């Protein structure tokens, strides 16, 4: 008449803060631009969308 | 037993569905919108003030 | 924290020669999340702590029958198929670099010069860091992301669950007084339960007698309501208290670090009309990948094992080819 109650459940490993993958919903991308222009014997940088 | 029905997407309206499993007494289930949710993925461009 | 906690005896399936025992070096859990191959081992004993709770790296404390006892740190060993290199020890935790194996053994030598060990089946064959299977760690090389259990004795992030310890069953406490049960405490606190009537239950500090009861119908155990113990699945829960538990920080947490490692070469290249021909001579498995630099990239990849000639089409938009760890080659038609 003696009984043993065995109990168990599943959780995030200690590694979850360091080793993880993120699942994202990606939508409507914002396009941005820049570039190199040889202007008046000098190189100028233009960054634009 | 899988009971399949279709209700209009209208909140605050109680709908009655008759579950008829063959050889078993009929079962009436009342269903009323719970609170569906459409959460879009947001990407902050800027804030204004 | 070691003033509240204690080393303990727990079930071990193999204490030597394949026989199970109540081990003072019982294996709880082996962690192998570290990509560098470091193993974080949890045992029933406490390393670097003496019986008086003082910290001493040359000492180890284990449960000797009813009371904890001191042992030497030098006598502590870890082995798989061959001996392991112990990198760090603190409390219930051991850090070790082990060779390939199918079992894991943790042991020590007690005060009486008696060796104690615990063997658990554990498949150890750590994966390669990078693209080269090397033996010794270099001072200089390619810096690659890897995880390790930090050798810092400090306990700040990771934790374990703790609760009141259990009792030690001892049948010698009970004796047959003519045709009754005689429980002799001998200056100890004994928890007793008899399959009889009257005062058949109690946490006694004095001698007790159970008349019209048989010695086989009774259960006796020495206790000590004054301590914490790891929430071990190898030790029973305290029957009196419910889901009562505490928590303590543990040494050697897993952290993201850098592992130092190595590199590669260039195939014989010939050309044709909108076509590139490469004579690949790999010294080891080398990944070959390619894509068109237009609207339809059509990414293709293959692991090149030995001597192989590859014929690739170079479109107007251009072709990008990556051969192993080399920077991508770019090709365009004339």
């Amino acid at each position: 008449e003696n009984t043993q109650l065995s109990e168990a459940h599943v959780e995030k490993s200690e590694s979850c803060k360091t080793e993880f993958a993120s699942a994202y919903r990606a939508h409507t991308a914002s396009a941005s631009a820049k570039l190199r222009v040889l202007y008046q014997g000098n190189n100028i940088t233009v960054t634009a969308y | 037993y899988e009971h399949v029905t279709v209700i209009p997407n209208t909140v605050g309206v109680p709908y009655k569905t008759l579950v008829n499993r063959p050889g078993y007494s009929p079962m009436v289930l009342e269903m009323e919108l719970l609170s569906v949710t459409l959460e879009p993925t947001l990407s902050l461009d800027y804030i204004t003030c | 924290v070691y003033k509240a906690t204690r080393p303990y005896l727990a079930h071990c399936p193999d204490c030597g020669e394949g026989h199970s025992c109540h081990s003072p070096v019982a294996l709880e859990r082996i962690r192998n999340e570290a990509t560098d191959g470091t193993l974080k081992i949890q045992v029933s004993l406490q390393i670097g702590i003496k019986t008086d709770d003082s910290h001493d790296w040359t000492k180890l404390r284990y449960m000797d029958n009813h009371m904890p006892a001191d042992a030497e740190r030098a006598g502590l060993f870890v082995r798989t198929s061959a001996p392991c290199t112990i990198t760090g020890t603190m409390g219930h935790f051991i850090l070790a670099r082990c060779p390939k194996g199918e079992t894991l053994t943790v042991g020590f030598t007690d005060s009486r010069k008696i060796s104690h060990s615990c063997t658990h089946p554990f498949h150890h064959d750590p994966p390669v860091i990078g693209r080269e299977k090397f033996h010794s760690r270099p001072q200089h090389g390619k810096e690659l992301p890897c995880s390790t259990y930090v050798q810092s004795t400090a306990a700040t992030t990771e934790e374990i669950e703790v609760h009141m310890p259990p009792d030690t069953p001892d049948r010698t406490l009970m004796s047959q007084q003519s045709g009754n049960v005689k429980i002799t405490v001998n200056g100890q606190t004994v928890r007793y339960k008899c399959n009889c009537g009257g005062s058949n239950e109690g946490l006694t500090t004095t001698d007790k007698v159970i008349n019209n009861c048989k010695v086989d119908q009774c259960h006796a155990a020495v206790t000590n309501h004054k301590k914490w113990q790891y929430n071990s699945p190898l030790v029973p829960r305290n029957a009196e208290l419910g889901d009562r538990k505490g928590k303590i920080h543990i040494p050697f947490p897993l952290a993201n670090v850098t592992c130092r490692v190595p590199k590669a070469r260039n195939p014989t290249v010939t050309y044709g009309k909108n076509q590139v021909i490469m004579l690949l001579y790999p010294d080891h498995p080398t990944l070959l990948s390619y894509r068109n630099m237009g609207e339809e990239p059509n990414y293709q990849e293959e692991w090149v094992m030995h001597k192989k000639e590859v014929v690739l089409t170079v479109p107007t938009e251009g072709l990008e080819v990556t051969w192993g760890n080399n920077e991508p080659y770019k090709y365009w038609p004339q």
